[PDB]
């Protein structure tokens, strides 16, 4: 089976250079052009450029001229994209794709994506704050000041799964904030305890925060 | 058809 | 000029079993050189149709494409639960290769005003010298919404962190979290903390507030 395997998530500093890889298996690497695509918030897809592995011919989107450089390593059937002078604008998920299949070709096989986060941050555990205040009551947990992603949240160790909203984390001033809400009947709180469990594997953190009335 | 030379041939 | 692909409407709301058509319009004639992709979360784009109408091995028969020149259409002949997500068109007739901005295929439901809850800073955060005020704007539909923070009746935009959920897998609604962060010193210089939610469900914003000194 045709497989495009990309290198792992990257946590890089502003101004750095980074090279990310797209390693193929199951077919002849030099058969088809490779393409790189940037997935940014929206979601939004942008085409960066293409390289013809058989001869090194390229075509670039002018928007990425200088920023991104394409290459191939035929000895290892691996396509590479190199970024220079990284900024927060370059934080995105990058995909490689081949332009093959039955004739006429199209972007038929894709890599799994490579997440790139450009930040000056160091691994930092989260602070977990309680969110305490109808027929229903909403409680929550505010997860701030941590790095990197991911942080995962459960309520009562997964026993409270209905009426939960866990929001995507957002990076602001080189630290993340995440929040999670839970809605329970007003009659059940504070009599039935509500606790968020916050896991941050990067910092070896797993903490509980019980929500109590103000 | 400026892309065929690169993408299809 | 780069070929501009316009996908309009940006959001199509349907129910499983409906027949749907998605539009991709080109700024200049591109013959049959349009391809369609499905895209979910941060996963790889998936090729559905190539060269406006050509089928792809393994793609279910319910997906078809038609059109030529500048007017293209992707059709789903009876929408299945697995089909909700983003649909992007792409042109390969001219350099640079370009994508449309995408159409979100979402689950249709009845409009719902957000359930708004506001929370003062926790004593734990205050002890650390910080003050975050959180508003959850939960289970609303449709997705567009605006939040404004007012401190002592004055709009505040500094220190606001917003996050939005994808469409809820259980009830087809959307949620939003908004966190306003101040220092403890700045938080104590004011009394009223308000978050105003503007949504299509009412001509009046939902106004949730608290007074610090209460």
């Amino acid at each position: 089976e045709v497989q495009l395997q990309q290198s792992g998530p990257e946590l890089v500093k502003p101004g750095a250079s980074l090279k990310i890889s797209c390693k193929t298996s199951g077919y002849t690497f030099t058969d088809f052009t490779f393409h790189w695509v940037k997935l940014s918030h929206g979601p939004s897809l942008e085409w960066i450029g293409t390289i013809k592995p058989s001869n090194g011919d390229t075509a670039y989107n002018q928007k990425f001229k200088g920023k991104a450089t394409l290459s191939v390593d035929k000895s290892a059937s691996t396509a590479h994209i190199e970024f220079r002078s990284l900024t927060s604008e370059d934080s995105a998920v990058y995909f490689c794709a081949r332009f093959g299949g039955s004739y006429p070709y199209a972007m038929d096989y894709w890599g799994q994506g490579t997440s790139v986060i450009v930040s000056s941050a160091k691994t930092t555990p989260p602070s977990v704050y309680p969110l305490a205040p109808n027929s229903m009551v909403t409680l929550g947990c505010l997860v701030k000041g941590y790095f990197p992603e991911p942080v995962t949240v459960t309520w009562n160790s997964g026993s409270l799964s209905s009426g939960v909203h866990t929001f995507p984390a957002v990076l602001q001033s080189d630290l993340y904030t995440l929040s999670s809400s839970v809605t329970v009947p007003s009659s059940t709180w504070p009599s039935e305890t509500v606790t968020c469990n916050v896991a941050h594997p990067a910092s070896s953190t797993k903490v509980d925060k019980k929500i109590v009335p103000r | 058809n400026e892309t065929d030379v690169m993408l299809l041939n | 000029s780069d070929i501009v692909l316009t996908q309009s409407p940006a959001t199509l709301s349907v129910t499983p079993g409906d027949r749907v058509s998605l539009s991709c319009r080109a700024s200049q004639g591109i013959y049959n050189y349009v391809h369609w992709f499905q895209q979910k979360s941060h996963e790889s784009p998936r090729l559905l149709i190539k060269y406006a109408s050509q089928s792809i091995s393994g793609i279910p028969s319910r997906f078809s494409g038609s059109g030529s020149g500048t007017d293209f259409t992707l059709s789903i002949n009876s929408v299945e639960s697995e089909d909700f997500g983003m649909y992007f068109c792409q042109q390969t007739n001219k350099w640079p290769l370009t994508f449309g901005a995408g159409t979100k295929l979402e689950l249709k439901r009845a409009d719902a005003a957000p359930t708004v809850s506001i929370f003062p800073p926790s004593s734990e955060q205050l002890t650390s010298g910080g003050a975050s005020v959180v508003c959850f704007l939960n289970n609303f539909y449709p997705k567009d919404i605006n939040v404004k923070w007012k401190i002592d009746g004055s709009e505040r935009q500094n220190g606001v962190l917003n996050s939005w959920t994808d469409q809820d897998s259980k009830d087809s609604t959307y949620s939003m979290s908004s966190t306003l962060t101040l220092t403890k010193d700045e938080y104590e210089r004011h009394n009223s903390y308000t978050c105003e939610a503007t949504h299509k469900t009412s001509t009046s914003p939902i106004v949730k507030s608290f007074n610090r000194n209460e």
